[PDB]
Formats: structure tokens, sequence, C-alpha cells
């Protein structure tokens, strides 16, 4: 409906073309809102991260698992190589403290998105240093936006490195490694 | 308040540019502690980073043209001629540690809450003035003179000369670490700035490690050297 | 601003406002209209008072005329007319040593901000072109700063323009906007002789070939960064 | 008491009682208390044990000599388990004697915790008033008076961070254990636990 999330270059209207709305209740649009910012983030994150060890970086110095025979540069520049050759271990950990943290987040919130809430307001993760603790009301939409327009850019930009790996020359400006 | 001091002092700093915060840093909470704290830190932060520049600049040229003070005390041990990096190579590990431990007395001395109450003034992040070296009438045994002041030429100017001091403090210490750093960026990498290309060797050792080239362990002490 | 349209007939009284574009409707930054018409006539006037400047530039470098001065840096580096020896004047451009493009470029950078500030601006009287003001005004170089004093301003630094007839200085500036337009024709005339030899029907086997970018400051010679990976594909 | 005022509750949960199976709705009051008591004994039985599994997992020893003949260092010579079986048997013995005294006198105080204590209140002082047996006044919680400068405020925050830690401290002595006995299920333990 109204919402966050619209703004310029759509003319201050929402963007549907297929319909995907209008068969939605407030429940199923804060689902919407939720399920755009939580691949929003990690989309950033995932750009962030292709971008930083693909191109360029100091990485990080160490050895990354003192028994197994592995180094941090061991693990090479190619986003999907590395992760292969990241020990079951630390895969295991990653992803059972991801999923730790989400169920506490489903566990969490009392007023949950689904019965109320505001969708995208998970509980801790945030800034634990209060970087955002005096900013007003009418500034903190304007970083949501923001956080919205960057977030959708890089669903983009990150099905643009799935791409370029997976089928070559795709994405032209990405190589074709 | 604070910020309204911080629009004016810049204004007067440079009234074309006027004031510049470009990154907000004049808005974050630091530690949870309001506003004026905030500001008050970032002012001492920038007024100390000012003076520090300032001093290595004229210590830079100071040791790059070859400044020695004397006879036996530690500058027999570096050679004649070896650039100003490398006199904070070859002095010994003692002495760059007895140089640091007295740099951090003088930040206690600034910081002390009993040597700043003497004076009557607060901590400049509790509203005080920033960039304020107290007096010493708080010591135990009693200081020959303070270190604002060692003599005392100041203490009768006005009030609007000691502010326009302040500026000029202020725009004097950021050229100063911008040149200080333009010598550091030619001592590592060729080209940086175009005026010192080739005025200043490269340097080979980390700029941000006091202790990574260790000086020599010499005990340049006679009479009474009883510890070896 | 619609005042456009008499100062165009002002400055042709047989075609007046002439615009097949329509371009002072277009609100290409987004403000008001008179903001959009303030950019395009202060364009305008730059533009023609630097094709003024490198029209005289250019007839006074193209026939063996240099300064006596050195341009060196110490016992070693150009004479100041071993840049005359590298052609017209557009191999000269791409042979003064690295620094001295850097500092002129940075120059008229300088000299374009303290034309756009609005402190300075507002201290002579006026303020930004588009913001209300006067287009084509170049602010004091006296008043607003410089705590050294200087010894003149930009515009008329003899003081050989003051008291004037202010009828007599809009017939300059109408003046000067014609005079403009016909120096950005020469000068792109030239330009085109250095590159196309067939453009035109004067000028023909009277101007240096230039195997170059005209539109290109930094030239091969260079040793910033990049600039050399800028280079490795030529256009035409 | 009632499990609705207890302070267990938490910001983790939402705040509100985390009981998903109904155990608490199902029992009586006396159950309750037992059950904050059995909680509260599991959390700081789980605290030291983590501790002290971290120490020995860390190759930390005492300098000197545990029974003469053996070195702290050669018990801890190896991982936090096959050092249990390193210990001499009469000093394990030694170490259950003084638990089950601590235990048995903690029991046999007053006001039960089920029949009027407060559940998981170890009062300062289990070996006092006890006929034929003597004990200096040491206290069994802060010997040194470190919870009399707090407030009651301070009190019931501690108390709440107390109750957290004790979760947290159980599901890492059980992690442990179960990496030791079952290598790879835990994965952040790499050898030496
Ligand atoms: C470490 C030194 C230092 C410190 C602590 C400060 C502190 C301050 N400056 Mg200041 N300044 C400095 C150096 C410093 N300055 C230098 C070298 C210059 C000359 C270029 C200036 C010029 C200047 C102006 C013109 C103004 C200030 C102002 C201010 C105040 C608030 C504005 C702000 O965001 O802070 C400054 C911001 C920072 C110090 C950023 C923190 C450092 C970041 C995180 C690292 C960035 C590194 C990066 C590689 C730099 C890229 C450079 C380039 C590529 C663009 C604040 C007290 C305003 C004022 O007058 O208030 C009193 C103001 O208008 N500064
Ligand atoms: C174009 C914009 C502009 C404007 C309007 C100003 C305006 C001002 N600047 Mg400023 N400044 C500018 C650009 C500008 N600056 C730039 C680009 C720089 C970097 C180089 C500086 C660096 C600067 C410093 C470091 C200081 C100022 C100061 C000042 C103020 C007073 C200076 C005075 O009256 O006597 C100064 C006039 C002189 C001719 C100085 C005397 C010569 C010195 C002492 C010797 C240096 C010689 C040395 C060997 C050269 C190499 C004044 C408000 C001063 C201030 O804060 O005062 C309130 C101050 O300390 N400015
Ligand atoms: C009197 C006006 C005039 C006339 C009759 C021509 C005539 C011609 N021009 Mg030309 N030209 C002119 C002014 C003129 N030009 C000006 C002022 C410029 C600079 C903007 C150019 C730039 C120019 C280029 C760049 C080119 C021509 C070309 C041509 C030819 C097609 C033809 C001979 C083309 C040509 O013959 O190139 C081989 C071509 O490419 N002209
Ligand atoms: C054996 C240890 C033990 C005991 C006795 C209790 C007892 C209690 N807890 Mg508690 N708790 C524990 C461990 C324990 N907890 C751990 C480890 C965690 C972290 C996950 C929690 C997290 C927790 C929360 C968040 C809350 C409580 C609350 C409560 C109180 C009311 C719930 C109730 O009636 O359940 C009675 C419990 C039992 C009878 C224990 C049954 C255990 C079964 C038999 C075994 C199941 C274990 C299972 C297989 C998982 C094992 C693997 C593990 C390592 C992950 C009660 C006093 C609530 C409270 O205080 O509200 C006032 C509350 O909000 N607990
Ligand atoms: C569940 C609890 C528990 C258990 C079963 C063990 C079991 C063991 N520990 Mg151990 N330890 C624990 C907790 C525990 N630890 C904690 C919490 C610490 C941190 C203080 C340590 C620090 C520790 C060291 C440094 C060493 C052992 C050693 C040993 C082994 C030999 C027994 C021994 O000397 O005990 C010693 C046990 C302790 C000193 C812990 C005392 C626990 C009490 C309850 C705390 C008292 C409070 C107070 C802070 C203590 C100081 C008070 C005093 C200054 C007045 C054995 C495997 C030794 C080893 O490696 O094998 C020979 C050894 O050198 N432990
Ligand atoms: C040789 C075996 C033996 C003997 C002679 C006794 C004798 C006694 N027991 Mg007893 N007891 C024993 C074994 C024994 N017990 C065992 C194995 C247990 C199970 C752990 C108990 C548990 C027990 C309880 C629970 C109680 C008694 C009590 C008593 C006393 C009854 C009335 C009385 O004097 O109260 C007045 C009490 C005294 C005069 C206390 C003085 C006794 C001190 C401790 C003597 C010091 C002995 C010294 C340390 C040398 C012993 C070495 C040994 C530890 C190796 C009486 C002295 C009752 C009592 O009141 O005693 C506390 C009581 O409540 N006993
Ligand atoms: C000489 C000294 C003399 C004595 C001086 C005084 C002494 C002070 C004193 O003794 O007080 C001791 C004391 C106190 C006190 C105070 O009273 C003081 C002193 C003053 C007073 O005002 C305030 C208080 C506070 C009342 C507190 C003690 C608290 C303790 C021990 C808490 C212990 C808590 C252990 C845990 C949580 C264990 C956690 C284990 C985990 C998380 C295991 C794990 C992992 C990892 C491996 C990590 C990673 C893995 O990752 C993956 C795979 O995802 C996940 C997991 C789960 O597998
Ligand atoms: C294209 C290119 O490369 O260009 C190059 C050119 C070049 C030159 C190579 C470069 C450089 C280096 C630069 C610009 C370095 C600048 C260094 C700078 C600006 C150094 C300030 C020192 C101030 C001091 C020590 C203050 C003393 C102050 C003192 C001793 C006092 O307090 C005394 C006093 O206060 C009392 C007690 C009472 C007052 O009443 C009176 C006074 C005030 C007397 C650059 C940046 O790289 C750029
Ligand atoms: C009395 C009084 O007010 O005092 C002063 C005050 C005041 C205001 C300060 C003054 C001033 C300032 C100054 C110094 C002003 C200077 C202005 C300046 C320097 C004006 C250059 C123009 C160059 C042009 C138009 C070049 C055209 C070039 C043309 C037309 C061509 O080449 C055409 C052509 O190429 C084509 C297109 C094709 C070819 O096939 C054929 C040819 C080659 C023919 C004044 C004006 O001095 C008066
Ligand atoms: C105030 C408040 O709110 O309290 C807080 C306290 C606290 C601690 C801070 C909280 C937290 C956060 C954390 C860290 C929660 C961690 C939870 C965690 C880490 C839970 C691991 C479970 C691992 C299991 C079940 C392993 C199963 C293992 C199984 C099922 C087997 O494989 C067994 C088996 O292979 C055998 C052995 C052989 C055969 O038999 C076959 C099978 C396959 C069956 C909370 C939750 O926020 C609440
Ligand atoms: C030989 C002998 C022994 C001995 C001995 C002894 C006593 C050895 C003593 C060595 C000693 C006592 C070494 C001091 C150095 C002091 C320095 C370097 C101070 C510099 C101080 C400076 C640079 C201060 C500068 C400023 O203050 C100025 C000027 C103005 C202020 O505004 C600002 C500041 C504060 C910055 C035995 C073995 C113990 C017994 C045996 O029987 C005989």
């Amino acid at each position: 409906s109204d919402m966050e999330g619209t703004g310029p270059e759509t003319g201050g209207k929402v963007f549907d073309p297929m319909g995907l709305s209008k068969i939605a209740s407030a429940e199923t649009l804060a689902w919407y809102r939720a399920a755009e910012l939580k691949h929003s983030r990690v989309a950033m994150a995932a750009v962030t991260g292709w971008a930083w060890v693909s191109s360029g970086g100091p990485l990080f110095p160490g050895y990354l698992s003192v028994e197994q025979g592995v180094t941090f540069e061991s693990l090479g520049r190619d986003g999907y190589a590395a992760w292969a050759a990241v020990p079951e271990a630390g895969k295991f950990q990653i992803l059972g403290v991801i999923g730790i943290l989400e169920i506490l987040s489903e566990s969490a919130v009392k007023p949950h998105y689904m019965a109320g809430g505001t969708p995208g307001k998970v509980p801790l993760l945030w800034d634990p240093l209060g970087f955002t603790a005096k900013l007003s009301p009418e500034t903190l939409a304007r970083k949501r936006l923001a956080e919205l327009k960057n977030g959708r850019l890089a669903m983009i930009g990150v099905m643009s490195l799935v791409s370029a790996h997976f089928i070559p020359n795709s994405v032209p400006l990405l190589p074709g490694s | 308040s604070a910020k309204a001091d911080l629009e004016a002092f810049a204004k007067e700093c440079n009234p074309v540019v006027g004031y510049w915060d470009p990154l907000g840093l004049a808005d974050l909470p630091l530690w949870g502690q309001d506003q004026d704290a905030v500001i008050g830190w970032l002012r001492h932060s920038e007024i100390k980073h000012g003076r520090i520049a300032m001093a290595g600049f004229v210590g830079y040229i100071a040791h790059a043209n070859g400044f020695r003070f004397g006879g036996i005390g530690p500058q027999n041990v570096v050679p004649e001629g070896a650039s100003a990096p490398e006199v904070w190579d070859s002095i010994p590990f003692l002495a760059k540690l007895q140089i640091i431990g007295a740099i951090g007395v003088l930040e206690h001395i600034s910081e002390d809450k009993n040597f700043l109450a003497a004076d009557g003034m607060k901590h400049y992040m509790r509203g005080g003035k920033p960039g304020y070296f107290p007096t010493f009438s708080a010591n135990v045994h009693p200081m020959p003179l303070n270190l604002f002041d060692p003599f005392k030429w100041s203490k009768n100017a006005s009030p609007e000369k000691k502010a326009k001091g302040l500026v000029t403090e202020t725009n004097n210490g950021r050229l100063a670490m911008l040149g200080l750093f333009g010598f550091l960026s030619e001592s590592k990498i060729p080209g940086s700035v175009p005026a010192l290309s080739g005025i200043i060797p490269s340097y080979d050792g980390d700029y941000m490690q006091p202790f990574l080239p260790t000086g020599p362990d010499t005990s340049l002490w006679t009479i009474g050297n009883l510890w070896a | 601003k619609a005042e456009l349209e008499s100062l165009a007939g002002k400055l042709n009284p047989v075609i007046g406002y002439w615009d097949p574009l329509n371009l002072a409707d277009y609100d290409q930054w987004s403000q008001g209209q008179e903001a959009a018409i303030g950019f395009l006539r202060h364009a305008e006037i730059k533009h023609g008072r630097v094709a003024m400047a490198a029209f005289v530039g250019y007839i006074v470098q193209s026939n063996g005329i240099c300064w006596p001065w050195a341009l060196t840096g110490g016992p070693n580096g150009v004479m100041h007319s071993d840049i005359l020896a590298a052609g017209g004047p557009a191999d000269q451009w791409d042979a003064l040593p690295t620094a001295s493009k850097l500092q002129i470029l940075l120059f008229v950078g300088g000299l374009e901000l303290w034309s756009e500030n609005s402190y300075v601006l507002g201290l002579s009287g006026e303020k930004h072109y588009m913001r209300g003001g006067k287009p084509g005004f170049f602010p004091s170089i006296k008043k607003g700063g410089i705590p050294h004093p200087v010894p003149f301003d930009l515009f008329d630094p003899f003081g050989l323009s003051k008291n004037a007839s202010p009828e007599k200085k809009a017939k300059g500036l109408l003046a000067e906007i014609n005079n403009g337009r016909l120096a950005m024709l020469g000068i792109m005339a030239f330009v085109s002789e250095s590159k196309v030899p067939g453009s035109v029907p004067a000028l023909a086997g009277k101007i240096a070939p230039y195997s170059g970018e005209v539109m290109a400051p930094f030239a091969a010679s260079d040793n910033l960064p990049f600039v050399a990976d800028m280079l490795k594909s030529p256009l035409f | 008491a009632l499990v609705d005022s207890m302070e267990g509750v938490g910001e983790e949960t939402g705040g509100q009682i985390w009981d998903p199976l109904g155990i608490s709705e199902a029992v009586s009051d006396e159950a309750v208390m037992w059950f904050r008591a059995s909680e509260l004994k599991h959390g700081r039985v789980a605290m030291l044990a983590s501790v002290g599994y971290l120490v020995g997992a860390a190759k930390i020893s005492f300098p000197g000599e545990l029974a003469k003949g053996v070195t702290f260092a050669s018990v801890a010579a190896n991982g936090p388990y096959q050092a249990w079986d390193a210990v001499p048997q009469a000093g394990k013995l030694q170490i259950l004697s003084i638990i089950l005294a601590l235990e048995w006198a903690t029991e046999a105080k007053k006001p039960h915790y089920m029949r009027g204590g407060v559940p998981g209140k170890i009062e300062q002082l289990p070996f006092d008033g006890i006929q034929g047996l003597w004990a200096p006044k040491i206290k069994f919680w802060d010997p040194l008076n470190f919870t009399g400068a707090l407030s009651a405020e301070q009190k019931a925050r501690k108390r709440k961070a107390e109750l957290k830690n004790g979760r947290l401290a159980m599901i890492g002595i059980i992690s442990f254990i179960t990496g030791h006995n079952l290598p790879g299920s835990v994965p952040a333990l790499d050898s030496s636990f």
C-alpha cells in the first residue's frame, strides 16, 4: 500500500507491473517488507564481501583453523571456489549461528511482524554503539529509504555476480571468471 | 550551545568555507555521551593533533638537516646524516620508552581532575576549554614554571587576542598535519606530493610501530654507572 | 525570465530570440526556470570569454612568437621555446612538462571556485548567477578575502574602466556576447583545422597536423596515475 | 512461589514466561520452587565447570606439585577430560567430601526452600549452629561483602544476569563434554577439549 520504499525514480508511486498486491493484506505486506529487508541486507553484505575479496583487499591475517592445513590466502580469490575451500566445521558454525539468530529473532519480538509490530526491526545485531541513538524521526525515514534502495541495488549486484560465475560473459563488465 | 560555538569558530577559521562537516561527526554520540562532550572531545583531539603536527614538522626539519644537541647524550649513537625517520631508529630503546612515558605523564596531568581543579576549571568533556593544559600546582613537589607559558610573556593579552591565537593555532595545526603527512607520504610512495619528489628518501620500516626497530641497549651513563 | 527576448533583440534586431530547441524551457537542474536561463547565460558568457582568449592565444602562438623567459626549474628543463619547436599550438600544451599543466588547471579551478562562492559574490553585492544576480560577473579578489593584500583585481586590474557610462557597459556586454559567439566559431574552426584538413573554405595548408586529441588535457608524457591506461585507445 | 512472579523472564524470549511444554502450569508451587533451586544450582555448577574446563583446555596449571611425585602439569599434560582420571583418588574423595558436607548443610537449614525459604538463596553460613561441628564464619557466597554495596535494583539486575549466564553455562559445558565424547559434533572445539 503506502508504506515506505517509494520515492523518486518511479514518480512517487508504488511499483508493481505484475500485480502482487490487492491480493495482500497487512500481514502479507508486512511479510513482503520483512523478506525484502532481509534479502536487501544479506545482499549488501554479499556484495561488500565478494567485491572486497575478489578485487583486492589485504585479507584477514592469520591462519584459519590451526589443525587442518588451510590458510586465509589459500582459500583463493574466486567467490564460489573459496567457499568450498572453507572447512565443514566453519560452514556449519556460520549456518548454525545464523539459524540461532533468526530463531531468536522470530521468538524474541512479541508484536510479531505478521501480528502487528514493525517489519525488518529484528532484535540485537544493529548498532551496539548507538550511532543512530540521537537521530530525528524525520531523518530516520530517509536512512530507511536509503537502506531499501541500496539493498535492492545490492540484490541486483549479487545476482549479477552469480550469473557471471555460472554462465560466462553475462554481466559484461564482470570478467569471464 | 556546543554546535553553535562550532559554527562560530568555523566562521572565524575561514569565512569563505565556514562550517565544513561532510561526514557529520558533530552529531555522532561516541560513548552515549551527549552532544557537548562529543564536541569537546573532537575539538581537543583536533587541537592536540595540530600541536603535535606543528612540533613534528619543526622536529622533522631539525632532524633531516642535522641539529644534534651536543655530546654524551643520546645523539652520540645516531649517525651523522640519517634523515628524520631514522633518528627514531638509532636512539636507545629505553630512550624511546622514557620519551613516550613522559608524553603519557603530560597527558595524564592534562586530564587529571586534581591538576585541573587546582586551576578552577573542568574537563573538556565536562564543560571545559578544549586543548587547555593545566598548571602544575598539584604535583607534590613544586615545579619551577608551567608548560603553556614557560615564561610570563602571556597573561597580559586580551581575551580577543587569545581567541585569535586559538583560531591561528587550529589553522596552522591543520596545515602542519598536511605538511607532515606529505613528508611521510613521500617517504613511502614516490611522487605522492609533487614538490617533495626526490627530496625525502624512501623508508622501509613501519611508521605506526614505536618499537619494531628497537634501538640499542647502550647505557650512555658515566659517574656512578653501577647499573652495568 | 522572458527578459532574454529583449536581450536577444538588442544583440541582433533582425533575428530575435532564436531557439529551435527551446532550451530556455529546459529545466536541466530542476530549479526554477530563472535558474535555467541564468545558467545558460553564464555558460554562454564564460564560453565566449574563454574562446576570445584561446583565439588570440592561437593567433599569436601559431607564428613563431614565444617569450624569452626560461621555465626551467633549475639548471635544466624547457627553454620556453622548445615548446614552440614541438609544432603548432596544440603540441605545445602536450609538451609543457608535467607540473605546468597541473598548476594552470588548478589556477583556473581556484578562479572558478572564487567565481562560484556566494559569500564572495554576496560581499561584492551580487548573488549566484542562477539565484538571481548578474551573469558573467567576476567578484573582487580584494574584498572577499586573500589575507595578504594583492595589487589588482581580475576584472579591470589597471582601473581603466571606472566611472564608465552604464549604457556603455550594457553595450559592452552585448558586444562581449556577440564577439564571444564569433570567437567560439573561430576557435572551433582552428581546432577542426588541426585534426580535419578538409574542413572550411579558408585555412587550407596553414595549420599544424597535431596527431593527438584536442580534448585530452594531459598527454602521454604525464606521470599521473592512470593516464597511460586512459590513452590506450584513440578515437575519431 | 508462583511461576509468574519469578526472575527468569528475560528479554531473549520476548519478556514473558518461556515455558513451551506447560511444565509450570501442570505442577503446583512446590515443584516450581524445586525447579528454580535445581536451575540455579545447575547454573552455578555449570559456570564453575565451564571456567575450569576452559582453564584445563588452555593447559593452565598451578606452579607446584599436586601429590608428592605428581606435578600439576603432569596431570594437565592432556586434555581436561583425561585430567580428572589423573588426579589421585584421595584428592577426588576429599573434594566430594567437602561437596557432600556443603550440600548436606545447605539442605539442612530451616525454612526449606520448598517450605518457606527462597529457592536458590543459599544462606551465608551453612555450617553454623550445628552441634558437635565448628567452622569459621567464612561465608559461602560473598566471604567478602561485595553485594553489600549494591541496592535492591542492582541485586535484581545481577540476579537476572546470573540466571542468563547459568543457562549459557549449562549449554557450554554440555557442548564441551559432547564435543570431547563425540568429535565433530561441536565445531568450536579444535582438539584439546
Ligand atoms: C585528526 C585530525 C583532525 C580532527 C580530530 C579534526 C576535528 C574536527 N574538524 Mg578538522 N581538519 C583537519 C584535521 C582534523 N580535524 C585537517 C587536516 C583539515 C584540513 C584539510 C581540517 C579542516 C577542517 C575544516 C575546514 C573544518 C573542520 C572541522 C572540524 C570539527 C568537526 C567536523 C568534522 O567532521 O571533523 C573532521 C572530520 C574528521 C577528522 C574525519 C575523521 C577521520 C576519518 C575517519 C578518516 C578519513 C581518512 C581518509 C583517507 C581521508 C580521505 C581524504 C581525501 C581522499 C578526501 C572537528 C572538531 C569544522 C570546524 O571548524 O569545526 C571546529 C570545519 O568546518 N576541519
Ligand atoms: C535442568 C535445568 C533447568 C531447570 C530445572 C530449569 C527450570 C526453569 N526454567 Mg530454565 N533453562 C535452562 C535449564 C533449566 N531451567 C536452560 C539450559 C535454558 C537455556 C535454553 C533455560 C531457559 C529458560 C528460560 C528462557 C526461561 C526458563 C524458565 C524456567 C522456570 C519455569 C520453566 C519450567 O517449569 O520448566 C521446568 C524445567 C524442567 C523440569 C527441566 C526439564 C528438562 C528436560 C527433562 C530435558 C530436556 C532437555 C533437552 C533434551 C535439551 C538438552 C540439550 C541442551 C544442551 C540444548 C523453571 C524454574 C522460565 C522462567 O524462569 O520464568 C519464570 C523462562 O522464562 N528457563
Ligand atoms: C566444576 C568445577 C571444577 C572441577 C571439577 C575442576 C577440576 C580440576 N581442576 Mg579446576 N578450576 C575450576 C573449576 C573446576 N576444576 C575453576 C573455576 C578454576 C578457575 C579458578 C580452576 C582452575 C584450575 C587450575 C589453575 C588448576 C585446576 C586443576 C584441576 C584438576 C585437579 C584438581 C585441583 O587441583 O583443583 C583445583 C581447583 C580449583 C583451584 C578451583 C577452585 C574452585 C572453587 C569453588 C572456587 C573458590 C573461589 C575463589 C575464587 C578461589 C580462591 C580463593 C582464595 C584466594 C581465598 C581437576 C581436573 C589443576 C590441574 O590442571 O590439574 C592438576 C590446576 O592446576 N583448576
Ligand atoms: C566410634 C564410633 C562412634 C562413637 C563413639 C560416637 C559417639 C557419639 N555420637 Mg556419633 N556417629 C558415628 C560414630 C560414632 N559416634 C558415625 C559413624 C556417624 C555417622 C557419620 C555418627 C553420627 C552422629 C550424629 C549425627 C550425632 C552423633 C552423636 C554422638 C554422641 C551422642 C551424645 C553426645 O555426646 O552428644 C554430645 C556431643 C559431643 C560431646 C560431641 C563431641 C564429639 C567430638 C567430635 C569428639 C572428637 C573426636 C576426635 C576428632 C577424634 C576422632 C577421630 C576420627 C574423626 C577419625 C556420642 C559422643 C550426636 C551428638 O550430639 O554429637 C555431635 C549426634 O547428633 N553421631
Ligand atoms: C604541490 C605541492 O606539493 O605543494 C606542497 C608544498 C610544500 C611546501 C612542500 C608542502 C608543505 C608543507 C607545509 C605547508 C608545512 C606547513 C607546516 C606548518 C604550517 C607548520 C606550523 C608551525 C607552527 C608552529 C610551530 C607554531 C608555533 C607557535 C609558537 C612557538 C607559540 O605558541 C608562540 C606564540 O603563541 C605565543 C606563545 C603568544 C602569541 O601572542 C605569539 C606567538 C604566536 C609567537 C605541501 C603541503 O606538501 C604542499
Ligand atoms: C572604450 C572602452 O569601453 O574601453 C575598453 C573596456 C573593455 C570593455 C574592458 C574592453 C575590453 C577588453 C578586451 C581586451 C576584450 C578583448 C576581446 C577579444 C580578444 C575579442 C576577440 C574576438 C575574436 C574573434 C571574434 C574571432 C573570430 C574568428 C573568426 C570570425 C574566424 O576565424 C572565422 C573563420 O574561421 C571561419 C569561421 C571559417 C574559415 O573558413 C574562415 C575564417 C578563418 C575567417 C574594450 C573592448 O577593449 C574596451
Ligand atoms: C533469560 C533468557 O531468556 O534465557 C536465555 C538463555 C540463553 C542461554 C542466553 C539463550 C540462548 C542462546 C543460545 C546459545 C541457545 C543455544 C541453543 C543450543 C546451542 C541448542 C543446541 C542443541 C543441540 C542438540 C539438541 C543436539 C541434538 C543432537 C541430536 C538430536 C543427535 O544427533 C542425537 C543422535 O546422534 C545420537 C547421539 C545417536 C542416536 O541417538 C541418533 C541421534 C541422531 C538422535 C536463550 C535461548 O535466548 C534463553
Ligand atoms: C650514582 C648513584 C646513584 C644514583 C643516582 C641518581 C640519583 C641518578 C639520577 C638520575 C637523574 C635524576 C636523572 C634525571 C633526569 C631528568 C631529566 C632528563 C629531566 C628532564 C626534564 C625536562 C626536559 C623538563 C622540561 C620542562 O620542565 C621544563 C624545563 C619547563 C616546563 O614548563 C616543561 C617541562 C616540564 C617539559 C645510586 C646508584 C642510586 C646510588 C649511588 O650511591 C650513587
